[PDB]
RNA sequence: CAGGCCUUGACAUGCUAGGGAACCCGGGUGAAAGCCUGGGGUGCCCCGCGAGGGGAGCCCUAGCACAGGUGCUGCAUGGCCGUCGUCAGCUCGUGCCGUGAGGUGUUGGGUUAAGUCCCGCAACGAGCGCAACCCCCGCCGUUAGUUGCCAGCGGUUCGGCCGGGCACUCUAACGGGACUGCCCGCGAAAGCGGGAGGAAGGAGGGGACGACGUCUGGUCAGCAUGGCCCUUACGGCCUGGGCGACACACGUGCUACAAUGCCCACUACAAAGCGAUGCCACCCGGCAACGGGGAGCUAAUCGCAAAAAGGUGGGCCCAGUUCGGAUUGGGGUCUGCAACCCGACCCCAUGAAGCCGGAAUCGCUAGUAAUCGCGGAUCAGCCAUGCCGCGGUGAAUACG
């Protein structure tokens, strides 16, 4: 879910990037 | 020979687009007529009252219109007669090669 | 309290700005603060001259303050000495080549900002507030205005229970955009508090 | 935490206070307001008075509390529960 | 050799070019069915030449930008409806009653202050 | 990596360490309140547990 | 505590992280816009007067 | 709030006296503020081969006049705002009625979103309102053609990239367009039902706009302002704390409880905005936050930028789970003088409640609700899941 930061969905929510949502 | 015109009022911005193009059309020849670029709107949204009445606002904006002007063949009979031009107060001219 | 400022409402349709110039984001505020510092000085000094509107134009390190006024001879003074007593004190806070101009107002009783200052001074001089309004609305109508409306809010006659009083003649369409309604507010300070004076002058539709 | 590209933070004025004591055969009671100054090995064995906003609480510093800040040991709010 | 129309709907503009052909349709370089793949509302974009049995009498070279996939579908549906009647005016009747030649102007009503959306209001609580 | 029991013992050892020295985090783990800056006036229920409803102040009739 | 806070705000601080905008007109600290030097209230008073170049009551 | 400090004071105009300075670089102590200090070197018009003596921006020490107060009173007030209510209303001038308050007009018949309009009438007009004039959206035209666009011939490293063109799309200014103007029907009329043309039809959709007044409504803490009040303190500077507390209770929201879902990979389609100790292409280091390089852009050109849901392919198989992401341990990153109280982000691990919610209760009538993401203001950073905007996909229902 959007609250799960360790996912490509939660990173979109916080507007941030990481291993779980790279660019 | 390129001129770009900025100004808050578009009526002064637009009137000064003919009063420039038609000058370089008096000292010919080739001119590229007044093209308008997209406007840049700076929006301000303010609580209407001085205190606590949060769900009532009033909108404001500052419109910075933009026009482009190109003179193809210089011919210094304008490089003198454009320096001798009478453009209104609220407008910025900026001239590029 | 609900009604919108008749000038801000008509800005672009019937009222031009009192300051006209362009300035990219990097120095709008600086020219704006300067604009305010000027108006502060002139509204103080040129109060007894009958100040009605300060126009401030600006282009390239120079500024053209244009003062519309009831008694221009007061502003200029002796042959242009009191005029230049300001033309330089202005430029002492302007730094720029601060050109000053003086304009004659065709009718003072047709200038809403002055009517309000007149009535505001009449209460400071303890005149009858009810009478002092009906008198002013009378002069504006005799001067050809298509309608006028004047309003006093506060401790009229020093009454503990503050109050609002007004009078209006002709017509004052505040909802019409093509109506030219001059508007002017003045503040009247007395010993028992402060009083608000609002003036609406319907000049005509265009 | 503080980016270790930068140093470990001690307000310097507090750090002088402790290195003089070591040199002169410590220890005096050290009263500081730098609740932020990181506990640093040159402090163990001393006792620092930490201002929690009202008082200077004594704090005896031991080896097992080094990576911490001084404010951690002078709490700022007194509680005691609700009636 | 060419009969064009302009089709507009919801922040989406569409240039459609009707030309003689077998039936092949293209939209921005890709094939029609490759650009609206699986978007089951695709077929509706070609209903104008189903109201006049030219369903294979043309090839359409179409350009779209702005809006979304569906906003570009009715953008087409109006444009090809326009390019068609621009190929012959008699097509107007039987195309006007199908609502084809008309641009529906349903746009996103703006957000308004004191609200969560255009009209969705903050939840009322009387205490 | 260290797992099941040892990981719990090393997690327990660090909480225990924070409680022993008396640092602010140590008082949080004692009284059972949150540790990472969260406010407690309202929720904190995961850390506080079921609500303990008390009586409140009264109005006037 | 107000006028001495109009003053302390103008001054250059001990650390650049200690600087805050104040309304140049009324001295208010909150809701001051960078573009104008004005708070959200003076922004509305000068706007309606027409003493704000090129700003116009928006509507769309 | 605590403690350490200042006393014509952080700030204003004025008067003196002593210095006689202006300003810039330090130093001792101290948490800092502060207190104590140390350097050099002021023109102004002057008498000048002299001592220089004066005077003057501005400085500084003592002395005053005075400053200062977010102290109190919104039940003394201006200004601004909320509200009833974008509800259809509130009144005036003359005449008429009534001893008078007051009535008439403004009521009545019909019609409208409307005191909108029509007919009637001891009334006849008028004003503030309603409408309209104004802004955005919807169709067409003119004018323009770069930084925007590429219809058709030429190239083309296959990028509108080059020639070239402005047709189109767009961009932005001025115009056209709809008025019950037309037909059928009703009606005394205003109007109402339907039709045709038409992008749009009955006020096209949305905005801005809020009558006389109400609520002794709200704000002396935005500002202004009367009065009352404090004056080595109710003023001022600092450092630290507090505004973030937590047996509890309520409001507004975010995230969910799963399969119309979740997950990974591949792949499409927006709009409005912002961007010179700014936005950052691309490059290497790093699992990542980021870091180092490093072009372009004073921006229809360069950048934020990936839009997301979606489309395709594959994995999970009904589990407190590959649902959910709280809580907690450890390790970092970054802004900042400084992240203990009290920042945001990233990575390993931890993986709570929650199985659709009692009594009760909210919003929405259409590109609306619902859902998806995107931007801006404030801003060093950020507790934004808030607000103001933006488009994407797109219903259900109204008997009454
Ligand atoms: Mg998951
Ligand atoms: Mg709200
Ligand atoms: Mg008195
Ligand atoms: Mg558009
Ligand atoms: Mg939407
Ligand atoms: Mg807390
Ligand atoms: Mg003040
Ligand atoms: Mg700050
Ligand atoms: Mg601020
Ligand atoms: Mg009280
Ligand atoms: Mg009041
Ligand atoms: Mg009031
Ligand atoms: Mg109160
Ligand atoms: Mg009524
Ligand atoms: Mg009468
Ligand atoms: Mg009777
Ligand atoms: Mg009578
Ligand atoms: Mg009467
Ligand atoms: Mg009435
Ligand atoms: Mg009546
Ligand atoms: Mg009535
Ligand atoms: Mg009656
Ligand atoms: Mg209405
Ligand atoms: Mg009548
Ligand atoms: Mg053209
Ligand atoms: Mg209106
Ligand atoms: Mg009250
Ligand atoms: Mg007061
Ligand atoms: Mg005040
Ligand atoms: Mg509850
Ligand atoms: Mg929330
Ligand atoms: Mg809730
Ligand atoms: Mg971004
Ligand atoms: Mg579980
Ligand atoms: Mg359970
Ligand atoms: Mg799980
Ligand atoms: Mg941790
Ligand atoms: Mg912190
Ligand atoms: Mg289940
Ligand atoms: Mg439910
Ligand atoms: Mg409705
Ligand atoms: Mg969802
Ligand atoms: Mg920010
Ligand atoms: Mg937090
Ligand atoms: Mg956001
Ligand atoms: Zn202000």
């Amino acid at each position: 879910g959007k609250g799960d930061r360790r996912t490509r969905r939660g990173k979109i929510w916080r507007g941030t990037y990481g291993k779980y949502r790279p660019r | 020979i390129r001129i770009k015109l900025r100004g808050f009022d578009h009526k002064t911005l637009d009137a000064s687009a003919q009063k420039i193009v038609e000058a370089a059309r008096r000292s010919g020849a080739q001119v590229s007529g007044p093209i308008p670029l997209p406007t840049r709107v700076r929006r301000f949204t303010v609580i209407r009252g001085p205190f606590k009445h949060k769900d009532s606002r009033e909108h404001f904006e500052l419109r910075t219109h933009n026009r482009l002007v190109d003179i193809i063949n210089p011919n210094r009979k304008t490089i003198e007669q454009l320096m001798t031009l009478d453009l209104p107060t609220g407008v910025e001219i900026e001239i590029k090669t | 309290g609900n009604k919108i400022h008749p000038i801000g409402f008509r800005l672009g349709i019937t009222r031009d700005w009192e300051s006209r110039w362009y300035a990219g984001k990097k120095q709008y505020r600086h020219l704006l603060l300067e604009d305010q510092r000027i108006r502060g000085l002139l509204e103080k000094e040129l109060y007894s001259a009958g100040l009605a509107r300060v126009d401030i134009e600006r282009a390239a390190d120079n500024v053209a303050v244009t003062v519309h006024v009831a008694k221009p001879g007061v502003v200029i003074g002796r042959g242009g000495e009191r005029i230049r007593v300001l033309r330089e004190e202005l430029a002492k806070l302007t730094g720029k080549n601060v050109a000053l101009n003086v304009q004659e107002v065709q009718n003072p009783n047709l200038s809403a900002p002055l009517v309000a200052q007149r009535v505001a001074e009449q209460i400071e001089r303890r005149f009858a507030v009810r009478r002092a309004i009906k008198q002013a609305v009378q002069r504006v109508m005799e001067s050809g205005a298509k309608g006028a409306k004047v309003i006093v809010s506060g401790r009229i006659g020093g009454a503990e229970q503050a109050r609002t009083e007004w009078a209006a003649q002709g017509r004052v369409p505040l909802h019409t955009l093509r109506a030219n309604i001059d508007y002017g507010f003045a503040l009247a300070r007395t010993t028992y508090g402060v009083l608000g004076v609002k003036a609406y002058i319907f000049l005509g539709e265009v | 935490p503080r980016s270790l590209k930068k140093g470990v933070f001690v307000d310097d004025h507090l750090l002088e206070k402790v290195l003089e004591l070591n040199a002169k055969g410590e220890k005096r009671l050290i009263k500081t307001w730098s609740r932020r100054s990181t506990i640093v090995p040159e402090m163990v064995g001393h006792t620092i008075a930490v201002y929690n906003g009202k008082q200077h609480v004594p704090v005896y510093i031991t080896e097992n509390m080094v990576g911490h800040k001084l404010g951690e040991f002078a709490p700022t709010r007194t509680y005691r529960g609700h009636g | 050799e060419q009969y064009y129309g302009t089709g507009r709907r919801k922040e989406a503009v569409a240039r459609v070019f009707l030309r003689p052909g077998n039936g092949k349709v293209t939209v921005n370089g890709q094939d029609f069915n490759e650009y609206f793949q699986g978007l089951v509302r695709a077929v509706a974009a070609l209903e104008p030449l189903r109201a006049v049995d030219a369903l294979g009498h043309f090839d359409a070279y179409i350009t779209v930008r702005g809006g979304g996939k569906s906003g570009q579908i009715d953008a087409i549906k109006l444009g090809i409806a326009r390019a068609l009647v621009q190929y012959n005016p008699d097509y107007r009747a039987k195309l006007k009653p199908l609502g084809f030649l008309t641009r529906d102007a349903r746009v996103v009503e703006r957000k308004k202050y004191g609200k969560h959306k255009a009209r969705r209001a903050p939840q009322y609580s009387k205490r | 990596w260290k797992l099941e029991g040892e990981l719990r013992a090393e997690v327990a050892a660090n909480i225990k360490r924070l409680m022993d020295i008396g640092c602010y985090r140590g008082l949080r783990h004692r009284r059972g309140l949150p540790v990472r800056g969260q406010r407690t006036r309202t929720n904190a229920r995961t850390r506080k547990g079921p609500r303990k409803t008390v009586a409140g102040k009264k109005k006037a009739p | 505590a107000r006028k001495a806070l109009i003053e302390k705000a103008k001054r250059t601080p001990k650390f650049k992280v200690r600087a805050y905008t104040r309304c140049v007109r009324c001295g208010r600290a909150r809701s001051v816009y960078r573009f104008f030097g004005l708070c959200r209230i003076c922004l509305r008073e000068l706007a309606h007067k027409g003493q704000l170049p090129g700003v116009r009551k928006a509507s769309w």
